[PDB]
RNA sequence: AAUU
DNA sequence: TATAATCGAGCCGGGA
DNA sequence: CTCCCGGCAAATTGT
């Protein structure tokens, strides 16, 4: 309402510019909220649309990103890096600007790792701390697929 | 150990421990480091060939991987795998875009516009075309990026009571909500230490909430209200086109001092 | 419309029409005093019950409204002079 | 390309745990709050404060923020001076620490490999106003708040804990997100019984039911007025986008008059009478055109009370009660003879 | 859906 | 707050 | 080539 606060404490234009204490609100005229704008803190960045789907893609056209790219690290289908820290996947190193998969990402994030299901009540003929090499057979019915050290889940008999 | 007193294991007397019938074997690619006395590195810590472990400097890490701290094993393990920076989303993009030299690649493009082929001048021009854009402008490409968003003034997207006490409302302040809710939910999510999976969920649906609210339709289903097929009608929609503001109140409108009738 | 005791729409075509005839004065009237220009109607209003002639209009509140919607989609428009300075057509309410 | 089917994927990359991994994970977690709380007792820090860095560098260096109850700026020099005081702790201490990290670990795949039950649960409740990713996440919600409650020694799998947070966590976002105009949980509730019993009626008497026959169905304290309040109450906003009938070439937000802005001749009546109304009041003594003013309010807006007024001019109530009639009553006279005001009374 |  | 529950359901022109 | 997005007359009325 004009020159009015919403509680009511300062009413007419004699007061115009008070921001009232009790409930916070301007004195001045209620055209402005044809006017003033607000604002939303995003907790991540996001993209704007215009500058990603207008083809040819604004933001894929500077970074020399395809549209494929840019709509698989922008909906969270692809890694990108940005500093591969000495990183290498398949026997070559991981080099900037690259995209990787979940499994790629993982593997070189986290590890690579296997865990086998061991027939009920087949004991292992491997011991719990012991190098193996892949292929090698930790149970009558378990090989392994890659090398590392082995490790004794859940032992049902001491 | 065990969930009541009975049923524990304790030791009938002096022995040594074998362990038999293990429910799954894990094979791990990872190095095992002993250690005697006391570890420095705690679990989930991030490690260097050279890197101090346990007992005061003796034991260190021969690859580069991730600390698991054994108590019952007594070893410092060491999983294979590097601190290798790669991102998702918006907010990589924006770090792409923050990392542009625009001066330097504006040369490396002018070099490119030297080469014989016809295709390698034509795409070095259109990509010359969007650096000078943003080099005579002044404007920062990573403004393309949102961090903050901009509220619309409420008028503009009135909720207002109709004739009969009933109140209509215009579909923005939906589009909004599905924003705001969106973005407290992922503020929470954080705050509370989410799973990747789920804070990456979150997040994506938070670019889809943006997406709906600036051109909705355009990338994706588009977005409706419940037990309609309407879509919302978003700033996109509501700027261009026949019923668009520049062509209904922009380029014509309706007046004041005029009528109507049968000639 | 009638039930609502509209006015005529003076439409793309209609504003034409005004364009080719040169009328700039009478297009004008059409987009400001007898439409969306709300300080230009009430004192032009107020002109014609006083015998005065109608004042000079002002913005179309409906460019005001263009306008903050393209800031509504981070974009930002700016009306200049010929200085390059910019023009404040909201005339100091929305600025802090 | 379509985000539900996207996420089905991902989870489906956390492989479901055995009923010893569950119980492995459950008791680590436990365990690890208890080293956080022993952690707070040996160091004398906030217990929240060593949980957030512990949960800091499991989780790496990727996530970093600002937590809110925590009176400190999370920040890697934080995190670090934190940290380091951690290891500062004596072998028999520092164990706790160990502890700690391996329970925030567990935490996160505990979390991570229950996510496929979430949605077997959220997918029952589509229809309701929230769409299927939205009651996801609260759901997730929910499954977070079980893992820091589950009690693993009572031997009950966790399924069965989870799913009662699960499903109090969506129904609380139906309840709490699914209106334009917000509503109170509990009335939400009222509501949705008043629909329930209606449907009843209707089904029993073969026709809508009146409100007076919903009131009698409701029990004490509910009598037609109540139940006619209530479903008011419940009504949705419409879309001024809504299309109206012929071709799609208009939109109901169209037919609405904007009734706050004057309108031309409004703008001029109210003004002319601005106008006249100060030409009388400038005819009075200042001190007799003043109290009137305060008085109806032309000044502050409020309408003073007489005993107000003799604060203000520092005179007697009753004072006051009489200028205010003589300058009314001059006003009155200067009216009669220029016939000025008559008109605004329409 | 009408009218021109 | 504790049986257990664990992956959805119109024709047309122009430009990458 | 194929596909993906943008266009596709005006004013008026009526339930
Ligand atoms: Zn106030």
């Amino acid at each position: 309402k004009d020159y009015e606060c919403a509680c009511g404490k300062y009413k007419r234009q004699r007061f115009e510019g008070k921001v009232c204490e009790r409930c916070g609100v301007e004195v001045t005229k209620s055209i402005v909220r044809r006017y003033r704008m607000g604002h939303i803190e995003l907790a991540t960045p996001a993209a704007h649309i215009w500058f990603v789907k207008d083809v040819p893609s604004k933001i894929g056209t500077l970074l020399d990103l395809s549209a494929t790219e840019l709509e698989q690290v922008l909906y969270f289908s692809k890694y990108i890096v940005l500093d591969p820290k000495g990183a290498i996947l398949n026997g070559v190193p991981v080099e900037k600007r690259q995209l990787l998969t979940d499994e790629e990402y993982r593997e070189l994030r986290y590890g690579k790792q296997e865990t086998y299901p061991l027939p009920p009540g087949v004991d292992a003929l491997v011991k719990d701390g012991e190098e193996v090499v892949k292929g090698q057979e930790l149970a009558p019915g378990v090989v392994s697929r890659l090398d590392g050290v082995a490790l004794y889940r859940f032992p049902r008999r001491v | 150990a065990a969930i009541d007193p009975e049923e524990e294991v304790i030791a009938e007397a002096e022995g040594v421990v074998h362990l038999h019938e293990p429910a799954s074997i894990l094979v791990v690619k990872a190095r095992v480091y002993p250690f005697e006395d006391d570890v420095e590195v705690s679990t989930g810590d991030r490690v260097a060939p050279g890197d101090v472990l346990a007992d005061g400097g003796k034991v260190k890490s021969d690859v580069y991987g991730r600390v698991e701290v054994d108590l019952v094993r007594n070893v410092v393990r060491v999983v294979e795998s590097y601190d290798i920076d790669a991102r998702m989303g918006a907010e990589a993009i924006q770090q792409l875009l923050k990392e542009l030299d625009l001066e330097a690649l504006e040369k490396e493009l002018l070099e490119e516009m030297k080469h014989p082929s016809r295709a390698r001048r034509a795409k070095a021009r259109k990509r010359l075309e969007v650096v000078r854009a943003f080099l005579d402008s002044g404007n920062r490409p990573e403004w393309m990026i949102l961090e903050a968003v901009p509220v619309l003034p409420p008028d503009l997207r009135p909720m207002v009571q109709v004739d009969g006490g009933r109140f209509a409302t215009s579909d923005l302040n939906d589009l909004y909500r599905r924003l705001i809710n969106r973005n407290n939910r992922l503020k929470k999510l954080l705050a509370q230490g989410a799973p990747e999976i789920i804070i990456r969920n979150e997040k994506r649906m938070l670019q889809e909430a943006v997406d709906a609210l600036l051109d909705n339709g355009r990338r994706g289903a588009p977005v409706t209200n419940p037990g309609s097929d309407r879509p919302l009608r978003s700033l996109t929609d509501i700027l261009s086109g026949k019923q668009g503001r520049f062509r209904q109140n922009l380029l014509g409108k309706r007046v004041d001092y005029s009528g109507r009738s049968v000639i | 419309g009638k039930a609502q005791f509209g006015g005529q729409r003076f439409g793309e075509m209609e504003v034409w029409a005004l364009e080719a005839y040169g009328a700039a004065h009478t297009l004008q009237e059409m987009l400001t005093l007898k439409s969306d220009d709300i300080e230009g109607r009430n004192a032009a209003y107020e002109a014609i019950i006083k015998g005065e002639d109608v004042p000079e209009p002002s913005v179309p509140e409906s460019f005001r409204v263009l306008v903050k919607e393209l800031q509504a989609l981070a974009l930002d428009v700016q009306t200049l002079d010929e200085k390059d300075n910019p023009v404040d057509i909201f005339e100091g309410l929305a600025s802090k | 390309s379509d985000p539900v089917r996207q996420y089905l994927h991902e989870i489906g990359q956390v492989p479901l745990l055995t009923l010893e991994e569950e119980v492995e994970l459950a008791r680590k977690v436990e365990e690890g709050m208890e080293a956080i709380k022993k952690l707070s007792e040996i160091t004398g820090l906030d217990p929240d404060l060593i949980r957030e860095v512990v949960r800091a560098k499991i989780l790496g260096s990727a996530r970093v923020r600002h937590i809110p109850g925590l009176k400190e700026t999370l920040d890697p020099k934080t995190v670090e001076e934190i940290d380091q005081k951690l290891k500062s702790l004596p072998k028999e201490h520092k164990r706790y620490l160990h502890i700690a990290r391996e329970g925030e670990a567990a935490r996160q795949h505990l979390i991570e490999a229950n996510l496929r039950l979430v949605v077997s649960i959220a997918k029952k409740y589509t229809g309701r106003g929230l769409s299927f990713l939205d009651l996801i996440q609260e759901g997730n919600q929910g499954l977070i708040r079980a893992v820091e409650k589950f009690e693993y020694k009572r031997r009950f799998k966790f399924s069965t804990y989870a799913t009662w947070w699960i499903r109090q966590a969506i129904n609380r976002a139906i309840a709490d997100q699914a209106r334009t105009i917000r509503i109170p949980v509990h009335m939400v509730e009222t509501i949705n019984k008043l629909s329930r019993t209606a449907r009843q009626l209707q089904q029993e008497l073969g026709r809508e039911p009146t409100y007076e026959e919903i009131a009698e169905a409701m029990g004490p304290g509910w009598d037609a007025k109540r139940v006619e309040e209530t479903l008011k109450i419940a009504q949705e906003p419409v879309s001024l986008e809504t299309p109206i009938g012929d071709e799609k070439d208009s939109f109901y937000g169209d037919f609405i008059p904007d009734e706050h802005l004057p309108s031309p001749v409004d703008a001029a009546t109210q003004s002319l009478l601005s106008e006249e109304l100060e030409k009388a009041l400038s005819k009075l003594s200042e001190r007799e055109a003043m109290v009137l003013k305060l008085r109806k309010g032309l000044i502050d807006g409020r309408e003073h009370t007489l005993e107000e007024v003799g604060a203000f001019f520092g005179v007697t109530r009753e004072r006051i009660r009489q200028i205010e009639n003589k300058a009314l009553r001059k006003l009155k006279y200067h009216e009669s003879r220029t016939r000025k005001l008559r008109d605004f009374l329409d």
